[PDB]
């Protein structure tokens, strides 16, 4: 029959069928339970979020509540998608280095609740590089909760050398909150934090020199953009539009410690084979909802080449359709002559226990 | 010196 | 027994290329191996990068299979419950490369090279059920 591809982000759920071009299904991976003494996943939660109380079962790309987890599972199945699970073979993605006991109680759910035949579990940042048409490469995969760089040789990531910046859309979002708050708006409430979401993925951008671009905003108004608001008012936005996503760059707008993007690219790359590296600087591959930045993929090229030996031949590619990459390269993959051998049967799981996930997917 | 004895092998499926 | 028998059980699916028992303690040797392949050649001192202390450095550049090049995917050959290490093989100007995975034992690896296209895991899990069996076996 036909095989399932859902890939569960900490923001968005992508579901659908193996061999289609995108998504049938795309939702927020939230689950609501009643206020005060059942349950809504998706859209109708958010719907119903006055009466709810709402969680996101996935936090910085790891589940972290089981019980809601498996509520997002059966509404994909059930509601979203509309199979009885029994019948498919289902390839679920994950995080990089997702721990041992999450992707062992992964392959446990899928088999004994939802009586699977067959599953996968595929690190999310090796899909996105085979929706590029590649097997070796670096991804920078950067979504809602996580961001990641993923060095991968034959299709195998290479744990050893992953990076982990956990910062993504949600901190930039709120970090936009609070410096539009900075210059004199009022953005604090759920609502309010929805359109400065909405703010955020419409008007911004990544400067290719931010001292620079700071310098130009504070010299003239050719920068500035209005954006009209619900109620109808139509409000200033300047340096915010650059300073958000900055962020990546630069955690420590954020007050954290850790190293910019483009610094943990080289840092991932340094820590692989001397034999690959080339290959890694000349497939850089970006997938995600944050990096859907205009200009993100020319300061990455302008930051790696000043990071590389100086005659390193660097590449930076960035799919118009990365919001979906990940969703897309597990459609690709699971429909590749080359995976029948991959799926953990139930006959396996029977025989070896959720543990099989370590021995066979990798 | 040579290797020690073989243990019998796994069960034939 | 004897340990030829061991290559023929490995060998038997058709999804591999080479396969070896090599005893790590004292004086490394092959127990048994493919013949004319790579593995019956493992040295000593490969054995050792294998086993060793040191758990960082074969990142650099990689470590060596009887002289074949490979990189390191997964290390987890000295840790309770896996006791496994995933490679791929490199080449030179697109010559195919493989999958091998090497299982630590009480008193041997068990090394297998799959065949062009056969996956890392369908490899790690043959590799680690022969590992499973000679543990259970005091090997
Ligand atoms: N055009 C855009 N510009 C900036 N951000 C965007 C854009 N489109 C989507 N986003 C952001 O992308 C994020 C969601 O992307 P994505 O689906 O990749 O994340 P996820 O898979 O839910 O999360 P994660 O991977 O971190 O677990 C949201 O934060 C959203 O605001
Ligand atoms: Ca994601």
């Amino acid at each position: 029959t036909t095989a399932l591809v859902c890939d569960n982000g900490s923001g968005l759920v992508k579901a659908g069928f193996a061999g289609d071009d995108a998504p049938r299904a795309v939702f927020p991976s939230i689950v609501g339970r009643p206020r005060h003494q059942d349950s809504y996943v998706g859209d109708e939660a958010q719907s119903k979020r006055g009466i709810l109380t709402l969680k996101y079962p996935i936090e910085h790309g790891i589940i972290t509540n089981w019980d809601d987890m498996e509520k997002i599972w059966h509404h994909t199945f059930y509601n979203e998608l509309r199979v009885a699970p029994e019948e498919h073979p289902t390839l679920l993605t994950e995080a990089p280095l997702n721990p041992k006991a999450n992707r062992e109680k992964m392959t446990q759910i899928m088999f004994e609740t939802f009586n699977v035949p067959a599953m996968y579990v595929a690190i999310q940042a090796v899909l996105s590089l085979y929706a590029s048409g590649r097997t070796t490469g670096i991804v920078l995969d950067s979504g809602d909760g996580v961001t990641h760089n993923v060095p991968i040789y034959e299709g195998y990531a290479l744990p050893h050398a992953i990076m982990r910046l956990d910062l993504a859309g949600r901190d930039l979002t709120d970090y936009l909150m609070k410096i539009l708050t900075e210059r004199g708006y009022s953005f604090v409430t759920t609502a309010e934090r929805e359109i400065v979401r909405d703010i955020k993925e419409k008007l911004c951008y990544v400067a290719l020199d931010f001292e620079n671009e700071m310098a130009t905003a504070a010299s003239s108004s050719s920068l500035e953009k209005s954006y009209e608001l619900p109620d109808g008012q139509v409000i200033t936005i300047g340096n915010e539009r650059f300073r958000c996503p900055e962020t990546l760059f630069q955690p420590s707008f954020i007050g954290m410690e850790s190293a910019g993007i483009h610094e943990t690219t080289y840092n991932s790359i340094m820590k692989c084979d001397i034999d690959i590296r080339k290959d890694l600087y000349a497939n850089n591959v970006m997938s995600g909802g944050t990096t859907m930045y205009p200009g993100i993929a020319d300061r990455m090229q302008k930051e790696i080449t000043a990071l590389a030996p100086s005659t390193m031949k660097i590449k930076i590619i960035a799919p118009p359709e990365r919001k979906y990459s990940v969703w897309i390269g597990g459609s690709i993959l699971a429909s590749l002559s080359t995976f029948q051998q991959m799926w953990i049967t139930k006959q396996e799981y029977d025989e070896a226990g959720p543990s099989i996930v370590h021995r066979k997917c990798f | 010196g040579g290797p020690p004895p073989a243990p019998p092998l796994p069960a034939a499926q | 027994a004897g340990w030829n028998a061991y290559i023929d059980n490995l060998m038997a699916d058709g999804t591999c290329q080479d396969a070896a028992i090599v005893g790590y303690k004292d004086s490394p040797s092959v127990w048994a191996a493919v013949p004319g392949k790579t593995f019956v050649n493992i040295t000593p001192a490969e054995v050792g990068v294998l086993v060793g202390k040191d758990r960082s450095s074969f990142y650099v550049n990689g470590l060596t299979l009887g002289g074949q090049k490979c990189s390191v995917i997964r290390d987890s050959l000295l840790q309770d419950g896996e006791f496994s290490m995933d490679l791929r093989t490199k080449s030179t100007g697109g010559a195919p490369t493989f999958n091998v995975t090497v299982t630590k034992t009480d008193k041997t690896l068990v090394l297998l090279m799959g065949k062009e296209g056969v996956h890392g895991g369908l490899i790690n899990k043959k590799c680690y059920e022969m590992a499973s069996h000679l543990r259970r076996s005091q090997y």
